């Protein structure tokens, strides 16, 4: 099985740098770019970049070019990230990502199925709605989000104290283990997501993602 | 669409970055994606006219 | 199996020229044949002409032979058996016994003997050639009435009151509230002005669930009116309802 | 036109009726092919017979042709409501185009609305009586004005009878008016004929 | 005039029916690496005698072009006679028909040669 | 007028699959000899006169992303350079430590 | 002028050369006289354009001991060439990656890439592909025997 | 009635017949260790296109059943007409005429079909 096994949370001075590991298992580790985005509470989560272990190729988001540093060992199969000049603002839970299709044929990065634990880090478009949303168990949730752009669009569940799960993908495709009860539509621009009979483990917050941007989430919790 | 038995004399020439000895393009400049708005598949752009 | 869309009315003096297009899409544009037929008034249905895609060869009828130009674009692909093409057409000298609705029709099959037989036809284009001015319509409110007291249902509407000339497209809601919707044809005045009627029959209880807006298009003035038709009835067998 | 159809031809329905197209020997009909098209007035034309006597695709069996040495014919049987229209035939070859016929008019054997002259038009000035007919037949109706119970013979104007979707008939009636005679007479009405039945309906605009 | 192998895929079926002879005479043609066009041409003549094998069972056998006594149902794409020859090309009809390919093969090789050579058995014993 | 089945054999009929491919590079290139330069050893030569039939009124869809000949064009590389490198020289007793300085510079 | 066909007309493009990693990706690598060449390709992509007389020489390393394809277990020494190894080509093509989470700004950035040595093959057969002949076609017409 | 393939080997000759196009139909059928199977059925087709040589040079082509003009010889065993397909097997009659099979296929490819196509190119040509 799949599994991207992370390092430990810590907490880190302004001006100082961080650096954090992902062991990658499971799988051929050459066949897929690893990914690296930072959630922040009540902020849409970034993307920072990805990097191929088959040359050991990356890609930076514009925002921390300068700044950060992605490698790997292909012995150990580890990703490692370096982040300097740290600031307040860089305060969030980092989580290294693995997309769903991954053969030796080709890929598709932007479908994360896999997910590390997360590591907490404390230094001291895709229009979603509702923010929020107060059901009770059995009711179905309607969430949406427009996009612009149009492309494979998929959506994550965070659930309290938990890294994010794969739910839906391509705007209609049901992963593993998600029962009929998720289902996806589309119309236009616009996507839904509807859950029906809800349960004490679908409440938490669900994001909307087209490539590497994502909504600014909708909490669902329990009424 | 033409159809042919044997395609035309293609060179395995390995390199990276800079295609080097390969079929120049036709008027424009050719620019191929799988994907413009995903930024992790490459852009393969191909000449016209062989830079030296 | 495809469809055939032209471009919109146009009014033309006579002696100038005028090209009229005809957009297909669904099927492959260059295996059938252009045919263009207008009926007037007066002389009844008459083929002008047709046009090949593929090759360009063109046979037009000795009417139309010195005063009829046929332009075709190249086929734009879509799939491996249907796509998206153009064809145009110019016709000078116009003069007062051309105004009609003209036609683009597809032929029905690609080899036999009636390859270039009009089989698919278009919507069509009304041709106005006048020297009598473009004349902006008069779109007034038609207020609501009774129409069943024991059913509680009412007929409000628009009025297109002279307007030069033919035609005008209404619609309601921008296109929202079909249902129900009556359009009458208009009357030939004595001066030479049309005027035509619409009327949508609604229930009495919508009132603050529902915006009333008529939708008066006319191309040939470029002008369009938006009216909010007020709910608020003056039918006395109506009000008893409310 | 040189192809002469039937001026006008009749049927009940579910019976047959036969439409002739001739003419002379140069356009019908030795070595000449002859199509047969449904063409209803304002609305886009149907292809129904190509070749003398071959249907087009997805047409009913309902329809059937037949081509003599100098005249061919369309025989529609089982008749419905929605085929009392016009049909024209066409003389046709591989080469040459179509020389369409004279036409022929297939015949196969009410709500009033009054709306008195809206309040911006009484500003202008100018009044207008519109009185709308729908959903009647077969289309043959009089319209006749009356102003304070008295017969109008000036501004009277009604549309043709035009078939509507629900294959029904629709008419409209106008009656120019003065702003001084709107205010002058008591009522106005607008009295409609339609087989012996007159109804009538009749707009007040003293209140 | 000879449009070469595949040269009428873009025109109708009955144009196409013109060129079988064409696309029939190409379809046979007469250490690792070396395996590599062994497996090929293997495949390529089971392919070939697996074709052969379907046209002989049924009833045709000589090959191009054969008739058989099988009503066309009309579910199967219910179109006209100068509706498939002269306005359909073969790929758009294979496109349609892909469903009841399998259906139509075996109303071929069964309900046929093996009902009406037991018949001619029967007559040819008088 | 009832319709009859007719069997067809030899419709440009063709459907997108993917199959061994098997290559092909000249005769000129054969005289360059050299112990087998690269790959052209048991190679068929290339046709003189290649024929190109342009397919009218065709119109086929391509895919240079979902395309099978790279694939194979790769795995042929990658087992032509372990065929090139099978029979040749192993330095197995050459990670002895080196007593290396600068050039003489 | 082609790429503003893409990402709007009036855009401000950037080239900037390798963000890092192995040396067969941050360098042009290739094969001359059985050398294998990294050169530097930051003189060539070190632009920035807006909406509206020599050689430029680039430093090559050269390396003996490689492993191309990411390949463990099959490590190849070059052997040395004798006399001075001179070689020309024809650049034809590029393989460019563009910098992501944009959002804000109207600039794009593009950087040289490479590492799946597929790109290269794809460069070359996007014009080419694989059908397989079926044929046994049926088809309805008047012909039947007794 | 369908006894499957090779249902009738204990039956007589004349119920045997019967089962013709069965035993026919199953006989074509449509790293190392794959290529024990690759062996096997090209050996398969070829022993296939033997038996259609052989059924083809003779004067039948028609496959299951022909006739010949070919007088039966009393030494091949002699036996009776109601004596063979009513009282034997195949298999029992293929083990007394295997001294002959070669002769007669001798006589069947020579003496036919060689000397009846060119008496029917001189009978065609008039
Ligand atoms: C190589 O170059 C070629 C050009 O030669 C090129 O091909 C064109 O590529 C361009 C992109 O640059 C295309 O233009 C885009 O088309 C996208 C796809 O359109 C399909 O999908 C539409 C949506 O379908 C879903 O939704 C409907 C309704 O809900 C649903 O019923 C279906 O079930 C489906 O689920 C679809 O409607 C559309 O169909 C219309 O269009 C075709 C013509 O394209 C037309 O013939 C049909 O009759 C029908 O009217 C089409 O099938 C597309 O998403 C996009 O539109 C979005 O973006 C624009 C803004 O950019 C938005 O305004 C718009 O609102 C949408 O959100 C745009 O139209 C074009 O389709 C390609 N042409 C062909 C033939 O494929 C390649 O892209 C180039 N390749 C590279 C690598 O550069
Ligand atoms: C893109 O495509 C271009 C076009 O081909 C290609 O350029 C080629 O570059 C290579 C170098 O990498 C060339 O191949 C070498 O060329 C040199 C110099 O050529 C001179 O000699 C000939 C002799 O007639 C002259 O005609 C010519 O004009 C030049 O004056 C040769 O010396 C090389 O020969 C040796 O090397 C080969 C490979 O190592 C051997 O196979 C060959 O047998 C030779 O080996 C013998 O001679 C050596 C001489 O010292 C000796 O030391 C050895 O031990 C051995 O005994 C070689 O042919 C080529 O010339 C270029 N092409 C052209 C048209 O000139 C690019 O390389 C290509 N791009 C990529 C990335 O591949
Ligand atoms: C590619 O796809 C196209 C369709 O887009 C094909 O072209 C059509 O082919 C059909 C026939 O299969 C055409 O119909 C014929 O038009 C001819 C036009 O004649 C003039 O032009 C030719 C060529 O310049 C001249 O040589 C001749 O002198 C004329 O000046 C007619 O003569 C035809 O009528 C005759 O044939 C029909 C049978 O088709 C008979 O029934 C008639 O009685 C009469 O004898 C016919 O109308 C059509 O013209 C073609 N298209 C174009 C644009 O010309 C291609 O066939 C297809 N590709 C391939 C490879 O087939
Ligand atoms: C790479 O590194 C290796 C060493 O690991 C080098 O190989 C050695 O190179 C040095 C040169 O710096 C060689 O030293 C020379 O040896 C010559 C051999 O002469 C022999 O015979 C004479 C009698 O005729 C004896 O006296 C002598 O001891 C030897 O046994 C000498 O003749 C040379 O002397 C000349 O040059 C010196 C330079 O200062 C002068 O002072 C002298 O007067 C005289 O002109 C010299 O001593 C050594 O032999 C090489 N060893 C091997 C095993 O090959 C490479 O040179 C080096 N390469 C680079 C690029 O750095
Ligand atoms: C065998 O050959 C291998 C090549 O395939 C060599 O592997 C590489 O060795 C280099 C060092 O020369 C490494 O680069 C360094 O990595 C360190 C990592 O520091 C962190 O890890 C160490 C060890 O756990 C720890 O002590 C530190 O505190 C850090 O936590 C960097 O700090 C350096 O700056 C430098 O980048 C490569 O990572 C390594 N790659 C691989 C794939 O192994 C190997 O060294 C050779 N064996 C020997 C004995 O030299
Ligand atoms: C990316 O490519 C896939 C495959 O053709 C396509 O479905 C998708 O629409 C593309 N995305 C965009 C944004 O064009
Ligand atoms: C013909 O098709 C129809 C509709 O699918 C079906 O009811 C009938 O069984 C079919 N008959 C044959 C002989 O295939
Ligand atoms: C033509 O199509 C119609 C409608 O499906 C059908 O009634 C008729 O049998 C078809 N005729 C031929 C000759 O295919
Ligand atoms: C093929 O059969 C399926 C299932 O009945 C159906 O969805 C599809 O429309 C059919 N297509 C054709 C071309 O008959
Ligand atoms: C890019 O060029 C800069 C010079 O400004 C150099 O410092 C850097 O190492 C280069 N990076 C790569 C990956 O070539
Ligand atoms: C490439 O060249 C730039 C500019 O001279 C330099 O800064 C950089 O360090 C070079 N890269 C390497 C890997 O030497
Ligand atoms: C890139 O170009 C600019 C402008 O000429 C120059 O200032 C800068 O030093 C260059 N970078 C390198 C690495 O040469
Ligand atoms: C490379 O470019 C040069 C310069 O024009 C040209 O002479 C040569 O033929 C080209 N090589 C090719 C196209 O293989
Ligand atoms: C028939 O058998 C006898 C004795 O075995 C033999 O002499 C004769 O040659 C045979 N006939 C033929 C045609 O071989
Ligand atoms: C029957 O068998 C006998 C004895 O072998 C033989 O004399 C006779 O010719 C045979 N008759 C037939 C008709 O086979
Ligand atoms: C087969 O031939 C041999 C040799 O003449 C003989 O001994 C044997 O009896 C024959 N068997 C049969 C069944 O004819």
């Amino acid at each position: 099985q799949v599994r991207l096994s992370q390092s430990g949370g810590q907490m880190k001075k302004p001006g100082e740098s961080m650096r954090l590991s992902c062991r990658a298992s499971g799988y051929e580790f050459l066949n897929c770019p690893i990914n690296w985005i930072r959630l922040a509470p009540g902020r849409r989560p970034e993307w920072m970049g990805w990097l191929k272990p088959r040359g050991g190729a990356v890609n930076y988001a514009r925002k921390f070019q300068g700044r950060v540093t992605m490698t790997r060992d292909v012995y150990s199969d580890t990703a490692f990230l370096e982040l300097r000049s740290l600031t307040s603002d860089d305060t969030a839970v980092y989580f290294c990502t693995r997309g769903k299709y991954c053969t030796a044929r080709d890929y598709y990065n932007w479908d994360f199925e896999h997910w590390g634990r997360g590591a907490p880090v404390t230094v001291s478009v895709l229009t979603q709605s509702p923010a929020t949303l107060s059901l009770s168990p059995g009711e179905t949730a309607i969430i949406s989000c427009r996009t612009s752009q149009s492309g494979s669009l998929a959506w994550y569940q965070q659930r309290p104290g938990q890294a994010p799960r794969l739910v839906i993908y391509s705007g209609s495709t049901r992963a593993a283990g998600i029962p009929d009860r998720f289902s996806g539509s589309r119309w236009g621009a616009d996507y839904n997501l509807s859950i029906s009979n809800l349960e004490s483990g679908d409440f938490g917050v669900y994001y909307c993602q087209q490539y590497e941007f994502f909504g600014q989430g909708t909490k669902v919790q329990v009424d | 669409v033409s159809t042919v038995q044997c395609t035309h004399g293609i060179k395995p020439v390995v390199s990276t970055q800079l295609l080097l000895n390969g079929s120049l393009a036709e008027e424009e400049v050719m620019i191929r994606s799988e994907n413009i708005t995903n930024n992790a598949k490459n852009i393969l752009v191909q000449f016209n006219t062989p830079v030296q | 199996q495809g469809q055939l869309v032209q471009s919109g009315a146009e009014l033309k003096k006579p002696g100038a020229s005028v090209k009229i297009s005809c957009k297909t899409s669904g099927y492959r544009f260059n295996f059938y044949h252009i045919n263009w037929i207008r009926q007037t008034a007066g002389r009844g249905p008459e083929w002008m002409g047709w046009i090949s895609p593929y090759s360009g060869d063109k046979n037009l009828a000795p009417a139309f032979q010195d005063r009829v130009i046929m332009t075709t674009d190249t086929e734009v692909p879509v799939t491996s058996f249907t796509s998206t093409g153009a064809a145009y057409m110019e016709i000078r000298n116009l003069k007062f016994d051309d105004t009609g609705t003209y036609f683009c029709a597809k032929g029905l099959l690609r080899d036999g003997s009636s390859t270039w037989l009009p089989y698919l036809w278009g919507q069509g284009t009304l041709l106005t050639v006048s020297s009598a001015s473009t004349k902006g319509p008069s779109v007034f409110p038609l207020a609501p009435s009774s129409k069943s007291t024991s059913g509680g249902t009412a007929a409000l509407g628009c009025l297109v009151k002279d307007y030069f000339p033919e035609p005008v497209t209404v619609s309601w809601n921008s296109g929202a509230l079909t249902s129900g919707v009556h359009t009458f044809p208009a009357v030939l005045q004595s001066s030479g002005l049309y005027s035509l009627s619409s009327v949508v029959t609604v229930p009495s209880s919508s009132l603050g669930t529902q915006t009333y807006i008529c939708n008066v298009n006319h191309k040939p003035s470029n002008t369009k009116v938006d009216k909010r038709v007020e709910p608020k009835s003056c039918d006395k067998g109506l009000e008893v309802l409310f | 036109s040189v192809l002469t159809q039937s001026a006008s031809v009749s049927g009940s329905l579910g019976q047959s009726v036969t439409i002739s197209c001739t003419g002379p020997n140069s356009v019908c009909c030795s070595h000449k092919s002859i199509s047969w098209y449904q063409w209803p007035p304002g609305r886009a034309p149907t292809l129904i017979i190509y070749e003398d006597n071959e249907r087009a695709p997805g047409i009913s069996p309902r329809f059937s042709g037949y081509k003599s040495y100098w005249s061919a014919y369309l025989t529609i049987s089982d008749l419905r409501p929605e085929d009392e229209t016009t049909y024209y035939c066409c003389s046709y070859t591989h080469n040459s185009g179509c020389v369409f016929g004279t036409g022929t008019k297939v015949s196969v054997l009410p709500s009033v609305t009054l709306f008195p002259p809206s309040s911006e038009e009484l500003q202008a000035n100018k009044a207008t009586l519109v009185c709308l007919i729908s959903d009647f037949y077969p289309g043959a109706v009089t319209v006749a004005w009356k102003a304070d119970s008295s017969p109008v013979k000036a501004g009277v104007e009604t549309t043709t009878p035009s078939k509507q979707s629900n294959n029904k008939y629709a008419a409209s009636s106008y009656l120019s008016l003065t702003p001084e005679q709107w205010k002058s007479h008591r009522s106005y009405s607008c009295q409609v004929t339609h087989e012996g039945s007159t109804v009538e309906k009749t707009v007040a605009p003293t209140e | 005039v000879f449009l070469g192998f595949l040269g009428a895929a873009g025109s109708t079926m009955g144009a196409a029916s013109m060129t079988l002879t064409v696309q029939a005479r190409n379809l046979l043609s007469g250490t690792v690496w070396g395996i590599k066009q062994l497996q090929a041409r293997v495949l390529a003549v089971e392919r070939y005698l697996r074709d052969q094998q379907l046209l002989g069972i049924w009833g045709c056998s000589g090959k191009l072009i054969c008739c058989t006594n099988v009503p066309w149902n009309s579910s199967w794409s219910n179109r006209n006679l100068s509706e498939i020859w002269d306005n359909m090309t073969w790929l758009q009809w294979d496109k349609e028909i892909s469903n009841y390919t399998q259906i139509i093969y075996g109303l071929l090789e069964e309900s046929q040669n093996q009902q009406e050579k037991n018949e001619q058995d029967l007559l040819a014993l008088d | 007028e009832n319709l009859w089945v007719t069997v067809y054999y030899g419709v440009p009929v063709w459907k997108d699959a993917e199959t061994t491919l098997f290559c092909a590079s000249d005769a000129k290139a054969y005289e360059t000899e050299k112990h087998n330069v690269w790959a052209t050893c048991a190679c068929v030569p290339t046709d003189p006169n290649p024929q190109e039939i342009h397919l009218e009124n065709v119109t086929e869809e391509f895919n240079m992303w979902k395309n099978n000949m790279v694939e194979q064009m790769h795995t042929d590389i990658i087992s032509l350079w372990d065929q090139s490198l099978k029979p040749c020289v192993k330095l197995t007793p050459l990670c002895v430590t080196l007593q290396c300085t600068n050039v003489t510079n | 002028k082609q790429l503003r066909k893409h990402f709007g007309n009036n855009t401000i493009i950037r080239f900037a050369n390798s963000s890092g990693g192995d040396l067969e990706v941050t360098t042009h690598s290739f094969n001359c006289g059985g050398e294998f060449f990294y050169c530097n390709t930051s003189g060539l992509f070190n632009s920035t354009w807006i909406s509206n007389n020599d050689s430029i020489t680039l430093p090559c390393r050269i390396k003996q001991i490689i492993n191309m394809w990411q390949r463990i277990g099959q490590a190849m020494y070059a052997p040395p060439i004798q006399g001075v190894i001179r070689c020309v080509s024809n650049i034809t093509g590029l393989i460019l990656t563009r910098d992501g989470g944009a959002n804000n700004t109207s600039t794009e950035t593009f950087r040289p890439g490479g590492g799946d040595m597929r790109d290269n093959w794809r460069s070359e057969l996007y014009k080419y592909k694989v059908v397989k002949i079926e044929p046994l076609g049926v088809a309805p017409t008047r012909c039947k025997r007794r």
